């Protein structure tokens, strides 16, 4: 199962 | 970075002449991630050939698995051809059944 | 034994010849279980082991959800890599993100990981302590303070000691017979003669599960290195590994040397001689 992190918040 | 690929051909099974087998391809430490990777029968490119999807080691080089079934005997040359960026040109590795 | 779960992530611009291209591609130790390619024909997330299967609707769906997101989120970041770097448009450029977990034998958490590479270099990682970045370059350390802003290592370090852990254990009961199993070796030792003043002497180790393998040579019982070769583990194609070491030795002096094997399935090291 992948990470539920909010992707935009780890743009770089 | 840029890195130049290793490359190992061999079969799946030991190998027995007559008998139906894979003709494996790997090819790895590589980057960047393009990469051409042919199987040949007798100097010929073999058509039916699949890869594994593209992934990659702690170092952040790549690795695939090529590979094509087969059936092998006493007068028939396998090799893999391979080109890529690091290669001033394609590099031919002859199957060993020995290795 | 120990396991791990691993996840890896690719996107490779390619100017001139349409928008990158992404794939993603989830293990549990050396058994690859997910994949998603953006070019391909599903457009979802993709089983490739037997037990995932056992997934419902809700599972893909939401996996699809993320892995796509995450190819977007990929397509943003080579805009602004090459701005920091002051690259031109027209170079191909390679974005990698990895992240996972370790548990030991009894399945509790060892550590975490998750970094990132731009161009087949370190970019930025979260540190051991999951609390913490560092930074490869002076380029980097703008991305270590949005991170820091949006509490990213919060976000993962829960994951990685939670959810990480929990869905890999689950993977491991439901895909047991497979995923739990012990292959060990099937060894074998061949004989080549180089000429009349030296022959080879190959050790080899076949059909094996986990990939996790030594294969050592000795000679009268004390190590030997010099005078060898070692391949790279390599797949077989059927969910099973393959491995060979090599000495050249002169000729009349092969019962020296013994091969050793070590190996998870084999409940004592073996010995081979020829
Ligand atoms: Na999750």
């Amino acid at each position: 199962r992948q990470a539920s992190i909010e992707l935009p918040s780890m743009a770089v | 970075i840029q890195r130049t690929p290793k490359i190992q051909v061999y079969s799946r099974h030991p190998a027995e002449n007559g008998k139906s087998n894979f003709l494996n391809c790997y090819v790895s430490g590589f980057h960047p991630s393009d990469i051409e990777v042919d199987l040949l029968k007798n100097g010929e490119r073999i058509e039916k050939v699949e890869h594994s999807d593209l992934s990659f080691s702690k170092d952040w080089s790549f690795y695939l698995l090529y590979y094509t079934e087969f059936t092998p005997t006493e007068k028939d040359e396998y090799a893999c051809r391979v080109n890529h960026v690091t290669l001033s040109q394609p590099k031919i590795v002859k199957w060993d059944r020995d290795m | 034994g120990s396991h791990s779960m691993r996840y890896f992530f690719t996107s490779v611009s390619r100017p001139g010849r349409g928008e990158p291209r992404f794939i993603a591609v989830g293990y549990v130790d050396d058994t690859q279980f997910v994949r998603f390619d953006s070019d391909a024909a599903s457009q979802r997330m993709e089983p490739r082991a037997p037990w995932i299967e056992q997934e419902g609707p809700e599972y893909w769906d939401g996996e699809t959800r993320k892995v796509k997101a995450h190819s977007q989120t990929h397509r943003v970041d080579l805009g602004t890599l090459r701005g920091y770097y002051n690259q031109s448009e027209a170079g191909s450029h390679t974005v990698q993100r990895m992240y996972g977990c370790d548990v030991g034998s009894d399945w509790r958490f060892l550590r975490g990981y998750h970094q990132y590479a731009y161009d087949g270099k370190d970019y930025i990682a979260l540190k051991e302590d999951l609390r913490s970045w560092t930074a490869a370059d002076m380029a980097a350390q703008t991305t270590k303070h949005k991170w820091e802003a949006a509490h990213v290592a919060e976000q993962l370090r829960a994951y990685l000691e939670g959810t990480c852990v929990e869905w890999l254990r689950r993977y491991l009961e439901n895909g047991k017979e497979t995923l739990q199993r012990t292959d060990a070796p099937k060894t074998h030792m061949t004989h080549h003669a180089v000429s009349d003043h030296e022959a080879t002497l190959r050790c080899w180790a076949l059909s094996f599960y986990p990939a996790e393998i030594t294969l050592t040579w000795q000679r009268d019982g004390e190590d030997q290195t010099q005078d060898t070769e070692l391949v790279e583990t390599r797949p077989a194609g059927d969910g099973t590994f393959q491995k060979w070491a090599a000495v050249v030795v002169p000729s009349g002096q092969e019962q020296r040397y013994t091969c050793h094997v070590q190996h998870e399935g084999l409940p004592k090291p073996l010995t081979l001689r020829w």
